[PDB]
């Protein structure tokens, strides 16, 4: 029902590595496996066709192989635009009936580190005419893509109506993301001062916003 | 470019219907596919229909599956009946490549012989000769693929977003924002001076809040406005958004 491939796979730039596909006779076994790219923000991209076969555009370092009921996609030199998630599938008992692979999350490390750029923005008047206060942390270019958020309010930590994203790559290969706090307007206007502290590689970025000045 | 249209959002236990057609090109002289991924999981074939018009379907999902085409095959619709959650995904037409051919194959240890248009030589229980059979071998792959279309099954109602500007209080570089707030369902798409700006143009992924709406935001580094689309509910929103006087 589905070829087997390793969860996840690392690699260094510009190292070798090879994602494995095992199926059986049935599919894998009659020697036509292909494999596709997928790059969140793009189409899935078709890289190898007939288990040797590169694609239209696909570069070199990309190739296919396959003994009996597992297949291989090998890239000799990895670069950080290779980072994606990879399938292989195989047609079976039909030209209509394939089945795709597991999935093979790849990443490539080596990049160069780099602290999050942290932009806090106060609740809006149009907003607050609403009786309600959204406090948007915003954060952005850092890599490794691991970061830690704690909101604050007057020296003490806020737990309650915080909403942080996973950390998504950016177009520029670093990293990105969001976390907001969703408070009312009396609340908004009870305290003194509100901070994003976002924590990365051991180092914090605090931005703070002011209700008094806002 | 493929490009997948339908709703992004449907009821449970109804039918989802989806619309591909080709833009630049034309589907009529090429098999077309569909593929769907479900949020964290894999690629899922579906099925497809070739060139003679015969569909073929994924076994496991066919008694639920529809593929067909028009008179003219230019644009290639799926249906899939008697929606749950678990048929939320994004939605994928492709290009398939489908050749069967016919070709002599030989029993383990055997190779055909030279230039037979048949018997297999080698060694094993067949003794050292043996006729080749005639084996059909399938060849696929899918070949150009859509942007995708996510469809989320759900029992909530389309909601459309509240656009907040964003701005700092009271620089090297003043930075403004949209807050696309309590939307559904996914997606939206954000640009700003209606495409004018192209770089310094940051929107981050959405948040799914305690609530159960979503909101994301979207920001520039430096008139501004962004432009929030939310074609599910045919929405459109210009937000204007100007630094605070003070």
């Amino acid at each position: 029902a589905v070829l087997n491939q390793p969860s996840s796979v690392s690699g260094s730039l510009g190292q070798r590595v090879s994602i494995t596909c095992s199926g059986s006779s049935s599919n894998v076994g009659n020697g036509y496996v292909s494999w596709y790219q997928l790059i969140p923000g793009s189409a899935p991209r078709t890289l190898i066709y007939g288990d040797t076969s590169r694609a239209s555009g696909v570069p070199d370092r990309f190739s296919g192989s396959r003994s009996g009921n597992t297949a291989t996609l090998t890239i000799s030199s990895l670069q950080a635009e290779d980072e994606a998630d990879y399938f292989c599938a195989s047609a079976e008992d039909s030209s209509s009936n394939a089945v795709f692979g597991s999935g093979t999350t790849l990443t490539v490390l080596g990049q160069p580190k780099s602290p999050p750029s942290v932009t806090l923005f106060p609740p809006s008047t149009e907003e607050l005419n609403g009786n309600k206060a959204t406090l948007v942390c915003l954060i952005s270019d850092f890599y490794p893509g691991s970061v830690t958020v704690v909101w604050k309010a007057d020296g003490s930590t806020i737990t309650r109506n915080v909403e942080t994203t996973r950390a998504s790559k950016q177009s520029n290969s670093k990293y990105a993301a969001s976390s907001y706090l969703s408070l009312t307007s009396s609340d908004w206007k009870s305290k003194g001062s509100y901070s994003c502290e976002v924590t990365h590689e051991g180092s914090t970025v605090t931005k703070t916003v002011k209700p008094s000045e806002c | 470019q493929l490009r997948e249209s339908g709703p992004s959002l449907v009821k449970p236990s109804q039918t989802l219907s989806l619309t591909c057609t080709a833009s630049g090109f034309s589907l009529s002289d090429k098999a077309v596919g569909w593929v769907r991924q479900a949020p964290g999981k894999a690629l899922e074939w579906l099925g497809s229909i070739d060139t003679g018009g015969n569909a073929g379907y994924n076994p496991g999902l066919k008694s639920r599956l529809s593929i067909t085409q028009d008179n003219s095959k230019s644009q290639v619709s799926l249906s899939v009946s008697t929606v749950t959650t678990e048929d939320s995904a994004t939605y994928y037409c492709t290009t398939v490549h489908q050749k069967t051919r016919k070709t002599f194959s030989c029993p383990e240890g055997y190779s055909v012989g030279y230039s037979c248009g048949c018997n297999c030589h080698g060694r094993g229980v067949y003794g050292p000769i043996t006729s080749a059979s005639l084996t059909d071998n399938y060849e696929w792959y899918c070949d150009a693929w859509g942007q995708g279309l996510l469809v989320t099954v759900s029992s909530a109602s389309t909601t459309a977003p509240k656009v907040y500007p964003l701005s700092s209080c009271c620089s090297s570089t003043v930075t403004l924002g949209c807050l696309v707030s309590s939307y559904m369902p996914e997606p939206v798409t954000v640009t700003w001076n209606s495409g004018a700006l192209k770089s310094g143009v940051h929107t981050f992924p959405a948040v799914l809040q305690s609530s159960g709406l979503y909101s994301l935001s979207s920001m520039v580094t430096v008139t501004f406005t962004c432009n929030v689309a939310h074609p599910a509910s045919s929405t459109k929103v210009d937000k204007a958004v100007e630094p605070k006087s003070c």
